[PDB]
RNA sequence: AACGAUAAAAGAAGUGAGAAUCUUCUUCGCCGUAAGGACAAGGGUUCCUGGGGAAGGGUCGUCCGCCCAGGGAAAGUCGGGACCUAAGGUGAGGCCGAACGGCGCAGCCGAUGGACAGCAGGUCAAGAUUCCUGCACCGAUCAUGUGGAGUGAUGGAGGGACGCAUUACGCUAUCCAAUGCCAAGCUAUGGCUAUGCUGGUUGGUACGCUCAAGGGCGAUCGGGUCAGAAAAUCUACCGGUCACAUGCCUCAGACGUAUCGGGAGCUUCCUCGGAAGCGAAGUUGGAAACGCGACGGUGCCAAGAAAAGCUUCUAAACGUUGAAACAUGAUUGCCCGUACCGCAAACCGACACAGGUGUCCGAGUGUCAAUGCACUAAGGCGCGCGAGAGAACCCUCGUUAAGGAACUUUGCAAUCUCACCCCGUAACUUCGGAAGAAGGGGUCCCCACGCUUCGCGUGGGGCGCAGUGAAUAGGCCCAGGCGACUGUUUACCAAAAUCACAGCACUCUGCCAACACGAACAGUGGACGUAUAGGGUGUGACGCCUGCCCGGUGCCGGAA
RNA sequence: GAAACGAUGACUGAAUCCGCGCGGACCACCGCGCAAGGCUAAAUACUCCCAGUGACCGAUAGCGCAUAGUACCGUGAGGG
């Protein structure tokens, strides 16, 4: 759903369940010390971090029951509002089709039911998962975003094979958590953006082709009128295709990177 | 025509000032280069 | 110790025009507290002190040469007594 | 040549060796969302008083922000510190490093923010929630009486706690009207004789059964231990019983009574002009905030600091007999700032400079509204050369016959147009716009009747060349080129057709990610993000759309 | 360079007195020396300071200064 109208925009989106409840401060930069490294973000609206579970371990055995699903910023996941009966309250991303109110079990005897965060050795294959946790313990390193999925394949002996959103297929070992269930926000992509400054409520000043500045700024400076050689960025490296991964540990866990 | 000066003197203090200077070394050395120019007057006096 | 820490009465219009109103006006140490200038004209002109306050001040001229001036730099307490009044023999000036 | 804005002066009186320039008087003109007033910065005695006249002052000077001397600055309650924390700074141990040194958990520093006890007046030549007077308030120690028992941690909790837009109700600040009151006197010019004219018309505290919008409020019994390290009577949850109208709670503010103030003026000595005394009434009606009642209501996405004081709970400890708490006097109250300038002759501009400088207050009349515009209160000011002349030329203006763009690179410039109400309004459109299209009418005064109010509607009458009668005040249209658009850019010759822009595409990157800062198997940014994400690159809303060629260059893949 | 010898950063890693290193690729011979442990006046350099002296200055000279790192310029280093 989007809001449609004229006046100069398109589409933004919608939500229920509305709180603005208990967790730390964060705060905006760029730079850090001398010339910026992650390069332009200087802008932005105010926002505040959401202290949210990924790791989910020690609540095992320990049944929730969700309070609300909130909207958070720095996100573009929805977030539901644990409460146990512990009383603890937790904040865990909301998945697809998790309602308001649920019960949601946690720990490894867990049955595979939406949200229910279990290891992968008791995930039945072919079912969809997110929230993945890379090496066991610590905590998910994969699909935390808007609609993102891994579908489980068959395992080996610890090790399970998983498709990741980018396509490439994994080795992660079954002793991994994971929640039932793919992280919708629905369809988060479609949101139109509107016009500039939209982009700047959030990031902030975007590209500066670098073919508008000068010879000494970038390899894409300088000339007459608009044009191009090379095709390369801040140092000669190029657009298109360069593997840029090392040859590593990692490299020997990953079956069919493809795309 | 607002100009280069503005004089704000806890900015004037907290750079140039003979803490400033005692911070590093660099600093140090205008110090003990300044003392040795004769008694000249110095950072924060001024 | 306590004949320190005043160096000499505020004389002036002013001053003496207040001495009658019971209210005496010194100069005193400027590195020195309000409670240190009331123990110290306590047991020395020996009458028990109310009211205090405290001033400080910048002096700073030149007489002449190309020398401008330094300062003076000085700190200036008045206070009031008790119905216990009338400082010293300074109190007919 | 110039003497620093075309806001403007004149006379009299005075002082003096000398006055266009200093003082006093009386007029004039200028500002008045300031050219008035209050702070913060910054500046340092520039303040006040008494002198002075070299130089500074664009002339003059008896004068000054200049020179000399002397005084002036007062705080438990205002602002800061002995309180807290943000970014950042620092940082024992700790991580790196040819040296110097770079990092870094806790902790500490750091207001631009949190916390926190006073108000009303009086006056030095010069100070003012600071002194004085009036009543008041906060904490701290002690003393008397009650109580006659628990107190409550470097620890838990709750709380402090936070956005933008828009908006209902009730106020007050505050302003207006009057045949309300009060007070002073006159009046003439033709009139008025008060119904005229002028001025003032309440501030604090306390009490009070008076009027009062608005504001927010649940409570205990209890269950699990897996929750807050443990604890806990506390907090989260879960469950049970009493919260559908109520209604406990609170008073903004008004009203009353009293009290302390103040109040126009009047009195009185006047030492060249102040000082002391005295003290009138406070009415009805209307307007009203960005302030107050409040942490109100509603909607929105871009999702809106932290920490301490604060409240609650125990651990430890001391005591459970002298506790905590209350109020009753008493005692106690440290440090720093506090003058004066402060949209400017005192700050930054080399200068007494047409420049710049963050916040707050900023009256009245007329004007749909207003911080606009004219005039004007209070207040402040006539800009530190001056006097004549009325040539050329120049600058800034007013009017102009006939003509009307013939000027000229170009209608450059300068006119025209100009507010508000009504009628009316095109191609084209992405159906919003184009559009204030274009065009036409109205506009002042009096009286009558009507409505819903500042007022408007209708009718009639009137006056001038003219009625947004002065000031503020769009000329319009038809076609194209470029970029869609708001926006951004060459401080000091270029504002654009440049840059950015939502949208699109290629590609990279599986997380100690790619990428980037970097002596560095340190740290950090990417990101407390995880492929609907992040980097890079190019195009550049939206609409249809995007062809042929990989030989060479690159990039991806391959193995004899 | 025909590059010995010393010196380390990486990696190997010995002998020991009929033993060991050197003698400028290297070998034999002949000589010279005994590493991988330490300390150590004197002759040597300099002039903030003090003394004496000068075919050195004498006020645009001589230090920048017949005293001033002051006045003055600058946010500052700095200049003067
Ligand atoms: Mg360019
Ligand atoms: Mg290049
Ligand atoms: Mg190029
Ligand atoms: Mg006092
Ligand atoms: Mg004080
Ligand atoms: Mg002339
Ligand atoms: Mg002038
Ligand atoms: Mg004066
Ligand atoms: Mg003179
Ligand atoms: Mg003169
Ligand atoms: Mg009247
Ligand atoms: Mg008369
Ligand atoms: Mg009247
Ligand atoms: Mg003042
Ligand atoms: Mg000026
Ligand atoms: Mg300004
Ligand atoms: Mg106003
Ligand atoms: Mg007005
Ligand atoms: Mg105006
Ligand atoms: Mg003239
Ligand atoms: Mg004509
Ligand atoms: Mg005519
Ligand atoms: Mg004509
Ligand atoms: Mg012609
Ligand atoms: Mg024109
Ligand atoms: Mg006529
Ligand atoms: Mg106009
Ligand atoms: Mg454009
Ligand atoms: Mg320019
Ligand atoms: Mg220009
Ligand atoms: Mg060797
Ligand atoms: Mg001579
Ligand atoms: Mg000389």
């Amino acid at each position: 759903r989007q809001m449609t109208t004229a006046d100069f925009s398109g589409l933004t989106k919608k939500r229920p369940e509305k709180a603005l409840t208990e967790a730390l401060p964060k705060t905006g930069g760029r730079n850090n010390r001398g010339r910026i490294t992650s390069r332009f973000i200087g802008g932005g609206h105010k926002r505040l971090y959401r202290i949210i579970d990924f790791k989910r371990r020690d609540k095992s055995g320990v049944n929730a029951k969700v309070a609300a699903i909130e909207y958070d910023p720095n996100r573009s996941a929805r977030i539901a509002l644990l409460h146990y009966a512990d009383g603890e309250k937790r904040y865990i991303l909301a998945p697809e089709g998790l309602t308001v109110g649920a019960t949601v079990n946690a720990g490894p005897e867990a049955e595979p039911k939406l949200g229910n965060a279990l290891p992968l050795r008791f995930v039945p294959v072919g079912a969809v998962v997110h929230a993945l946790e890379l090496v066991p313990g610590k905590g998910a390193q994969l699909a935390r975003s808007a609609g993102t999925s891994v579908q489980v394949q068959g395992k080996e002996s610890d090790y399970v094979i998983v498709r990741l959103p980018s396509g490439e297929l994994r080795r992660v070992h079954s002793e991994c958590y994971a929640t039932i269930g793919a992280v919708g926000n629905a369809e988060h992509k479609n949101i139109v953006l509107g016009k500039a400054g939209r982009s700047r409520w959030l990031g902030r000043k975007p590209h500066q082709r670098g073919s508008a500045m000068n010879p000494v700024d970038h390899p894409h400076g300088g000339g007459e009128g608009r044009t191009g050689a090379g095709r390369v960025p801040v140092t000669p490296w190029g657009k298109p295709t360069k593997g840029l991964k090392t040859r590593r540990k990692r490299k020997t866990s990953d079956r069919f990177i493809v795309t | 025509m607002k100009r280069t000066y503005q004089p704000n003197n806890r900015k004037r203090a907290k750079t140039h000032g003979f803490r400033a200077r005692m911070k590093t070394k660099s600093g140090r050395n205008i110090l003990a280069r300044r003392r040795a120019k004769g008694r000249h007057q110095l950072t924060v006096s001024d | 110790s306590h004949y320190d820490i005043l160096q000499a009465p505020v004389i002036s219009e002013k001053a003496y025009s207040a001495m009658e109103r019971g209210v005496y006006s010194f100069w005193v140490s400027p590195k020195a507290t309000k409670t240190e200038i009331k123990d110290a004209i306590q047991q020395a002109f020996g009458v028990r002190v109310i009211g205090i306050s405290t001033m400080n001040v910048p002096g700073k001229r030149k007489r002449v040469g190309r020398f401008i001036g330094q300062r003076n730099d000085r700190k200036k307490a008045i206070v009031r007594l008790a119905e216990g009044q009338s400082i010293e023999a300074l109190a007919g000036q």
